[PDB]
């Protein structure tokens, strides 16, 4: 009863009745920094999307030794993400993804599948599809079961797997020069050479291994 | 495209006719026949809905729905979606099992009832077929004279099916 | 400012063998208000030509006055020579297309006899395509008028009973007049714009005759 | 003291705003299978170009009730709205019925809707999550 | 507090105690009865009053549910009143507003039974302490008479009686009922049964009686729609009831 | 691009993607990225849940009715996304192929062939070899105007390298 | 259109024609100018009643005085034909006169004359004509007195006048732009043109 | 619950691809209407009955979206029936007016029903107009629909205080006839309903009411079948 | 196209109380939908208001006010006019984004002996000796400001309101018909009506 | 953003002639660009006008009128005020689609002994006993209509114009400053000016 009464008992005008407002302004503790899936403000209007609107080259392929990728957000020591599109959106959502991965690995006591991680990413991006989040993260890793694995993820929620991904301004030159040389049975330093040649044709190296990704400068 | 097309219903002595240019657009729920023009997705959704509703009716009442009650059911089911209606033009035709009264009706997108006693047309080429039916139609047609009148009017509207409905029997016919 | 309006009403040309019929309703409309119950919608233009520019009334009056004046000049220049129905059609075509980018917002029909004395009807697009036609309805209830007549003067989609086409027939001028009568009765019964009266011009080798028939006032 | 519902748009949106339908694998995204809404395809971003009336017709009765409670607070004091609300919550919280759609017979009396019809009465309007157990879990908060 | 335990429960015998006690409350209520004729139905009851100063014209024990359907009860009058209000509302909302016509008696009885049953599952309310006799006509099912009990069970009856006199009334009906009664015969048998069941003063002001019969266009309140049907439910005036009693 | 042919023995489907809904039922779809594949995979998860719960394959007609209903229910809340779906299945109860097309509005129709020419070629009595030849012809005319290939069969679903 | 004239109403009767106008120019909702006479007699045998833009009214009134001044070097039909031609050519110039005009009069043969013309050049005859709001409210009342051209010989001048005054009363009741003051003219084949200024609804 | 919105966005995307009068008189009120009905320029049904009944002695006629006027009129007739049963009293016309205007106000004019409500009750005869936004005004005579101006012109020319029943029926039917003749939307028959304060309401359907068949075997039957049901 | 209360309304305090007067025309465009509408709305026995803006929103507001004030009266006895004005203010303001309502509130109250409050479209409240509102008020601001006097007699205030509303009716098309007034005093409520023939000949 | 002559101007005929009065405020939005502008424009010795609408178009029109009338005077001697009003009418009308001008013309003329013409935005011309125009005129329609009398003396007409323009200035923001008047009579032209301290304390 008394709780009911106190609902009928100055805070309305500045809206510090609203619990989510009290949290957002850090009145009711630090709870805004205690939630996964950070809450995003939306303008309280009939056409939020209208109000919002009114506001590099990289490569990867699978090979015998793993994947070489050639702004690559270190999502985890076993997962790499090519920041693409809006840098703010990439940095934020890739950090959130890295935290979701850490939670998954803690709960299940396995390294997350690159398929699983890319699916989580694409699902979240889709959920915000149509409101900002310009995004093109290519997801790269190696898992004992899966082996070398590649997934591209898009602002539009596309998710696609393939042995080669060429993206950015020289993507067609990189793809042409690579296909002239690409093989599965490349030797490690041979694949590094072909990678550097294909980036140079499109003018960082990261080597991806069962024991994690390695940066070769 | 299978969207749209035309449906017409027409009254005789102790009989009614309903016809369309054809997927299918005439449905029946016992002795009450519903023709629906419009989007084929909405035609199908209406058929599924009125099958559901009339099956529950028959189960609860132990009785087949009468055409007047089905007309009111259709009216109320269309008005339920007053905002974003189905883009459909339904037509009901049937004979009351008790009185033998031949009955036809037709509706707008939101279930206004015409209940006109002579003839009802809906859909594409409606004004052409209104002119045809007004010219050709005469009251108290015999069942076969009614068949000729409805079928000729439909053929002159612009591959067709005709139902001739008695109290105790229904005859289904096709037209080129 | 919109320079056009819709004045309603309807016209109907029928070509016979030795006759042509042009019928129109006499009601004048604006919005849901009756402007008048008897405007003569169809005009004798002389030279055994009858004309009606259905649609926007003012542009129809302008076009028919320009046509009649052009006929006057045709007579002056060619010493009272009878304007042929094909020459009349070509004149009206050039009158219409001269408005190509500001067209007369009207569908117009002329009826007459050709040099054979055969019934002739011509109908013109507001930008002046035209065809020789045996019958043509026009105006708001044209879709009501025409299919019935296409079912009663022609026998289209009819067959000899059980012999799953019945042959077409020539019709006497009074019989087609009676079919126009019945057609307009049905259209005034079902279309709210079809006027309070029906006026029929009969073109014959003897000249033009005017007939008028009352229709329902509602 | 409102006639037309004013506060009628969500001020904040999150992937986790919808509780009781969250993915167990990743407690940050919806469960699109359990939603049974036709996939993720009803993404929350698609809550745009709503009918102008809808956001007022859904919560019209709530606004009328709030105005009524406000009037009772102004004229009779804090006791009367408190009593009304306590009665109403007692009724709502003690009527559990997972099979019936119909409104409680006493709820209508308290609302003074014994002799009133509305379209919500006339038109009271699934492979997963329709079960009685889902209603039990919603009601107890299991 | 999110849950309230069920107030009605099975006893080790398998009997639902609150249902038995509601049926006992019904047994304690004043006698009411109903009788199908071939051409109508009678429902009748005693207007027991706590004082002679009470206005008997306000003791509406018999109430119209639809122009073709009426109800009477024995037991807790407030529960009957709330059930009547809800049954009328559901007759409009569920049926008249969907099909444009009043429900058949069978389906309105089923709706009342559903409403009464759910009070037997709830942990917030007791069951209703009333049984209702619902008499009505349907275009297809004809005249019908149902007895609804506190459980929300219902059965169709040729004649029945409930309350204190229930057993003796049911025996008098079983000996006196026959498949050929006219509505005036059914009214006479009803009046004789109630005379035998009533306690103390038996007069046209201590009784009320309603019938389902032919349409009464003089009760329709308008003229000129010839297909439109006057109410078949008609309460007898105490004048008319007294004129019956003088038979 | 998607294409399908119903043959006397099999259903043949082709596309320039697809999901297996059941051992004897295949789905192919075209439309907007994300929306189309999120839909197709929700459908796949639903048909798999049904098949597990019943330990029985849902018939191709019931599958296509479910997809129609789910597509209509998907549209009701939001702007219609452009999608088109071909469902090819072998009905093991009637022992015949069935092919259904569903448009972006949830209009479902049973078709002898469809895509998102063949009237001069298609015959109901064709064998799957004749069907594969007609598919080759159709692709040849498509490349004149400017694939993965699946077969549905008594023995299930088959990949064809003769693209 | 800034200053506008309310409405003209008219009917023909056994021996002539009656026309009436409410003598008021409104500046939008402001009834700014009273005594704006909108019935313009054009010689003995016709009155041109004009409605709409009062400035365009005064331009058509001077076109009519120019017409009379040139003729002095008229039938109602000639004045109408000229007016209609001006109106239609202004329309086709995309420079309309924002007016509706009734030319009422009697031909020298004694035929009653009534034609309506508007800014579009739409024209029609009738036993009764009204412009603007009068076309919706007044016309129904006058058409009860003369529904068809066979009623003309049955309709006396006294009844036509009482009908016109009643229709003006109804307009004053139900037209927000109506004045109580109005002018009425009777054009009779026998007695000529009678032009009653400053009548009042009563 | 309620009126669904569930295809609003869908139908948007796809789109991107009468005379009525009431006349109060010395002991009652008369309401009348024409019986034409139209879809576009086309007469969808002659002899359409436009006079709805809210209660035995409360009657209604409406313009605007026909389905809306029908639905709201039958909802308010249901609420008036239930309220009369609850209070055991003959319903007031002011109660119908109140709940009808509060309903139309709830929908902020999106339910496009415009109505004239006439009735008699224990407090006398009443005649009201209601607009789709929920605004009401009382009157002694009213007109509605496309012919509302012609009917009001007639009423204002011929209406008088202390009309008799017969004079009031005559006036109402004259105003409907003026609509029929002067408005295109109105036509066909005149319906009248007469409510007197002491009397049953007198409904007067059609109070005023102002071959080509082909030989058998003409049509080319393709094939025949028996459907049984 | 909602109904808007095109109007001239005028409340005037005087020696014994307050007089609230109004025209009785209401218009839908140029059509007078009712020419004898009673715009004076009783919200309490001695508390009256006049409505402007939309008819639907103002009627809903006034009905909610009458409910609130009847409830108040049942609890505390008769409200003051300031109470009523407060309720009007709160309803007009908290719905200001959805509803367009402007109200003149007049009422007698034996402690205050008659008060006038105007609530313009914004939902401000201003106590005044007299208030004018509606389309026709604009034409009579100078007349009322020159001719108003404090502590007029009843008869002087009736004359003043007649002359003002008659000029508003003269110049405004949207206001007209009969003038209606309520006189609110300790003696009671008195209805007054003045017809065009009683105020146009002024 | 053209300059518009937000204004209150008022011409009044009286026993000896006509008085034309105006405020002297001109505004660009809320800014008073000149607070002592002289709005009274001489087009001839005894023929004066006041301008409303755009300042540029009205100044061009008035200069063309003054040219035309000086030429006339050089040919035929002094024009009548009706001549001047005719020239104003023709310029306002034939440019009506391009120019927005409204003019009150006042002038003395010994055959007519003083006349007033108003030419509203439409380019109609209306002879009146007095005329008011501009934003501030709306607030004083009832005052001038009640207080105006035919054949006032000079002093009575000066008082009347002072009281009217002072109320217009009181209620209209767009008009203010000093009141300026010209008195036009057979005796000559007399300039008058009244300052706020001479008319606000009224």
């Amino acid at each position: 009863m008394q709780a009911i009464a106190d609902s009928f008992s100055l805070v309305k005008e500045l809206q510090y009745d609203n619990e989510q407002n009290l949290e957002s302004d850090f009145v009711t503790g630090a709870s805004q920094f205690q939630r996964l899936a950070p809450s995003l403000t939306v303008p309280p209007i009939a056409s939020p999307q209208q109000f919002l609107r009114a506001h590099t080259t990289t490569l990867a392929f699978r090979f015998q030794g793993g994947i070489i990728v050639a702004k690559v957000i270190e999502i985890n020591p076993f997962l790499l993400g090519t920041m693409a599109g809006g840098a703010a959106d990439c940095q934020f959502w890739e950090t959130w993804l890295g935290s979701q991965c850490r939670l998954h690995e803690l709960r299940e006591k396995e390294r997350i599948s690159v398929a699983a991680a890319s699916k989580i990413l694409s699902n979240l991006v889709y959920q915000y599809k149509g409101a900002g989040l310009s995004m093109g993260t290519m997801i790269c890793g190696y898992t004992r079961k899966e082996g070398p694995t590649i997934y591209y993820v898009d602002s539009d929620g596309t998710r696609l797997k393939g042995d080669i991904f060429c993206v950015g301004s020289g993507q067609t030159f990189a793809y042409g020069v690579l296909d002239s040389n690409y093989k599965w049975d490349l030797s490690v330093e041979d694949a590094l050479y072909l990678g550097k040649r294909s980036i140079l044709a499109a003018a960082n190296l990261y080597h991806v291994t069962e024991d994690g990704w390695i940066y070769h400068g | 495209s299978i969207n749209g097309g035309i449906v017409v219903a027409m009254t005789g002595k102790d009989c009614v006719a309903i016809a369309c240019d054809l997927f299918e657009k005439i449905f029946h729920y016992g002795h009450v026949f519903l023709g629906i023009t419009g989007l084929a997705t909405d035609v199908t959704t209406l058929n599924e809905m009125f099958r559901y509703k009339t099956n529950l009716y028959k189960l609860k009442e132990e009785r087949a729905i009468e055409p007047e009650t089905f007309t009111q059911l259709v009216s109320s089911s269309l008005y339920e979606r007053r905002f974003g209606p189905y883009f459909v033009g339904p037509v009901v035709a049937g004979i009351n099992s008790k009185s033998g009264k031949p009955f036809i009706a037709g509706f707008d997108l939101i279930g206004c009832i015409d209940e006109a006693k002579d003839f009802i047309v809906s859909g594409t080429a409606s004004d052409q077929l209104f002119g045809m039916c007004e010219s050709l139609y005469e009251p108290n047609l015999e069942p076969e004279d009614l068949f000729e009148t409805i079928s000729q009017a439909l053929l002159n509207a612009a591959g067709a099916v005709v139902y001739i409905i008695k109290k105790d029997e229904v005859v289904k016919r096709y037209l080129k | 400012f919109n320079p056009y309006g819709d004045n309603g009403g309807t016209i109907l040309g029928i070509a016979g063998e030795d006759f042509a019929v042009l019928a129109g309703d006499t009601r004048n409309i604006t919005d849901y208000s009756i402007n008048s119950r008897y405007e003569p919608k169809v005009f004798d233009c002389g030279d055994n030509i009858v004309m009606s520019a259905n649609g926007f009334a003012a542009d129809g009056d302008a076009l028919v006055k320009r046509f009649k004046n052009s006929v006057k000049w045709y007579h002056f220049d060619h010493n009272d020579k009878k304007l042929s129905i094909n020459s009349a059609a070509r004149n009206i075509q050039h009158l219409l297309y001269g408005k190509r980018f500001f067209p007369y917002y009207v569908h117009t029909i002329i009826a007459g006899l050709d040099e054979d004395g055969k019934g002739a009807v011509y109908s013109f697009d507001p930008v002046g395509s035209y065809e020789r036609e045996q019958c043509r309805a026009g105006g708001a209830a044209a879709s009501l008028i025409m299919p019935f007549l296409d079912n009663q003067v022609n026998f289209k989609n009819q067959y000899e009973p059980g012999t799953n086409k019945k042959p077409l027939k020539y019709l006497s001028v009074e019989e087609v007049i009676k079919l126009v009568r019945d057609s307009f009765t049905s259209a005034t019964e079902r279309h709210i714009q079809v006027g309070d009266g029906l006026e029929i011009l009969i073109v014959t080798k003897d000249g033009v005759r005017k007939e008028f028939y009352e229709l329902k006032r509602d | 003291m409102n006639i037309v519902p004013q506060d009628t748009f969500k001020s904040q949106v999150s992937t986790d705003q919808d509780k009781s339908v969250l993915s167990s694998a990743v407690p940050s995204l919806p469960d699109t299978l359990r939603q049974q809404e036709g996939g993720a395809v009803p993404l929350s971003t698609q809550l745009n170009d709503r009918h102008p009336l809808e956001s007022t017709l859904k919560n019209w009765e709530t606004t009328q009730r709030q105005r009524q409670m406000e009037q009772y607070r102004q004229i009779f004091g804090i006791a009367e709205p408190m009593k009304r609300t306590m009665e109403m919550e007692i009724v709502n919280r003690t009527d559990f019925n997972p099979l019936s759609t119909n409104g409680s017979i006493h709820r209508d009396i308290l609302l003074n809707k014994e002799c009133s019809i509305d379209w919500e009465d006339v038109y009271p309007g699934t492979m997963v999550g329709d079960d009685v157990h889902s209603k039990i879990e919603k009601q107890l908060g299991i | 507090d999110r849950y309230s335990f069920s107030l009605t429960t099975f006893s080790p015998s398998g009997k639902l105690g609150q249902i038995d006690y509601a049926l006992t409350a019904v047994k304690q209520g004043v006698t009411s009865l109903g009788i199908k004729a071939t051409n109508g139905v009678v429902i009748a009851t005693e207007k027991k009053s706590s004082s002679p100063l009470a206005m008997s014209e306000t003791l509406s024990k018999v109430s119209l549910l639809t122009p073709d359907i009426g109800a009477v009860y024995s037991g807790m009058g407030p529960d009957y009143r709330v059930l009547v209000d809800k049954s009328r509302k559901v007759a409009h909302t569920s049926y008249k507003r969907i099909y444009g016509e009043y429900p058949p008696t069978k389906l309105l009885v089923s709706e009342v039974a559903k409403i009464m049953q759910e009070a037997t599952q709830s942990g917030g309310v007791r069951p209703f302490g009333v049984s209702l006799l619902i008499a009505g006509h349907d275009e297809f099912n004809g005249f019908s008479l149902y007895q609804v009990d506190p459980s929300g069970s219902y059965f169709p009856w040729k004649a029945t009686a409930i309350g204190k006199g229930s057993v003796a009334a049911k025996t008098f009906l079983e000996k006196r009922w026959n498949d050929e009664l006219e509505l005036e015969d059914a009214i006479h048998i009803a009046l004789l049964t109630l005379k035998e069941s009533v306690e103390g003063e038996f007069n046209g002001d201590t009784i009320e009686l309603a019938i389902i019969g032919d349409e009464n266009p003089d009760l329709l309140g308008y003229t000129g729609i010839p297909t439109d049907k006057g109410p078949r439910f008609r309460k007898l005036t105490s004048q008319e009831i007294n004129d019956r009693l003088e038979a | 691009i998607i294409l399908g042919i119903r043959v006397q023995d099999s259903v043949i489907l082709a596309s320039s993607k697809t999901r297996q809904l059941s051992p004897h039922t295949l789905m192919s779809f075209a439309g907007e990225a994300g929306d189309t594949v999120q839909f197709a995979e929700y459908i796949q998860a639903n048909i798999q849940l049904y098949s597990i719960r019943e330990d029985y394959e849902l018939s191709p007609q019931a599958v296509s009715s479910f997809v129609r209903q789910e597509l209509a229910k998907s549209i009701r809340s939001r702007r219609p996304y452009q999608v088109n779906v071909l469902i090819g299945g072998y009905d093991k109860k009637k022992n015949k192929p069935e092919l259904y097309q569903i448009d972006y509005l949830g209009t479902k129709v049973e078709l002898p062939y469809g895509a998102h020419l063949l009237d001069h070629h298609y015959r109901p009595d064709m064998t799957t070899e004749e069907g594969l030849d007609l598919l080759k012809l159709c692709v040849q005319e498509l490349e004149k105007r400017m694939v993965i290939v699946k077969i549905v069969d008594k023995d299930g679903i088959r990949q064809v390298d003769d693209f | 259109p800034i200053v506008t004239g309310t409405s003209v109403i008219s009917m023909k009767y056994d021996n002539g024609v009656i026309i009436a106008a409410d003598n008021l120019g409104s500046y939008g909702s402001l009834l700014r100018f009273n005594g704006v006479e909108r019935l313009i007699p054009v010689g003995d045998n016709t009155v041109v009643g004009i409605s709409g833009d009062i400035s365009d009214m005064q331009h058509i009134e001077r076109l009519l005085k120019d017409l009379v001044t040139e003729n002095a070097y008229l039938e109602p039909s000639y004045i109408f034909e000229y007016l209609a031609t001006v109106m239609y050519q202004r329309r086709s110039k995309m420079n309309p006169l924002w007016n509706a005009i009734i030319v009422a009069g009697v031909q020298s043969n004694g035929d009653q004359f009534l034609r309506y013309v508007n800014l579009l050049g739409v024209t029609y005859s009738s036993p009764t004509l009204a412009t603007g709001f009068g076309a919706h409210m007044a016309n129904p009342l006058l058409r009860k007195v003369v529904d068809r051209e066979s009623d003309i010989p049955k309709t006396t001048v006294q009844v036509a006048e009482e009908a016109i005054v009643n229709a003006m009363r109804v307009l004053y009741y139900r037209d927000a732009r109506s004045s109580r003051n109005f002018s009425l003219a009777i054009i009779d084949k026998n007695t000529g043109l009678t032009f009653k200024k400053n009548l009042q609804v009563e | 619950a309620g009126l669904s919105f569930d295809n609003y966005q869908r139908n948007n995307f796809l789109a991107e691809n009468t005379t009525i009068v009431g006349v109060k008189f010395n002991n009652g009120v008369v309401i009348a209407a024409d019986t034409r009905s139209t879809q576009g320029p086309i007469v969808a049904d002659k002899n359409c009955a436009k006079l709805h009944r809210i209660s035995p002695k409360i009657w209604c006629a409406g313009a605007g979206t026909a389905a809306d006027t029908e639905a709201v009129t039958q909802l308010i007739g249901s609420n008036i029936e239930l309220h009369s049963l609850y209070t055991s009293r003959e319903p007031r016309v002011v109660s119908a007016l109140q709940m009808l205007k509060q309903h139309l106000f709830k929908y902020q004019g999106h339910i496009g029903a415009y109505l004239i409500v006439a009735g008699v009750d224990p407090t006398g005869s009443h005649l009201f107009s209601i607009h789709a936004h929920g605004s009401t005004d009382v009157g002694y005579y009213l007109s509605l629909g496309s012919g509302s101006l012609a009917a009001m012109a007639v009423l204002e020319s011929h209406w008088k205080q202390d009309l008799t029943k017969e004079e009031a029926i005559k006036l109402a039917s004259d105003a409907i006839q003026a609509g029929i003749w002067n408005d295109l939307g109105s036509g066909s028959n005149v319906d009248v309903c007469v409510m007197e304060i002491g009397k049953d309401a007198e409904y007067l359907r059609n109070y005023l009411t102002p071959s080509y068949k082909f030989p058998r075997g003409t049509t080319a039957v393709l094939k025949e079948s028996i459907v049984n049901i | 196209g909602e109904v808007s209360l095109g109007t001239s309304i005028m409340a005037v305090t005087f020696k014994d109380g307050v007089i609230l007067g109004a025209d009785s025309r209401t218009t839908t465009g140029a059509y007078i939908a009712n020419r004898v509408t009673d715009k004076l709305t009783r919200v309490h026995d001695k508390i009256w208001c006049c409505r402007s803006g939309s008819a639907a929103d103002t009627q809903a507001i006034a009905d909610i006010v009458q409910y609130h004030l009847e409830l108040y009266t049942s609890q505390y006895g008769t409200p003051s006019t300031e109470t009523a004005a407060s309720v009007f203010k709160e309803l007009c303001y908290e719905n200001k984004d959805n509803l367009t309502a402007g109200i003149i509130v007049a009422g007698y109250d034996d402690k205050n002996k008659g008060e006038v409050y105007t609530i313009p479209l914004g939902g401000s409240v201003h106590k005044l000796p007299y208030a004018i509102a509606g389309s026709g008020s604009t034409f009579i601001y100078g007349y009322c400001d020159k001719n108003f006097r404090e502590n007029m007699s009843k008869e002087e205030t009736v004359d003043f309101i007649k002359h003002s509303l008659s000029q508003a009716i003269k110049w405004d098309g949207s206001s007209g018909g009969v003038i209606r007034m309520v006189v609110l005093t300790a003696a009671g409520v008195e209805r007054l009506i003045f017809y065009p023939d009683e105020y146009e000949q002024l």
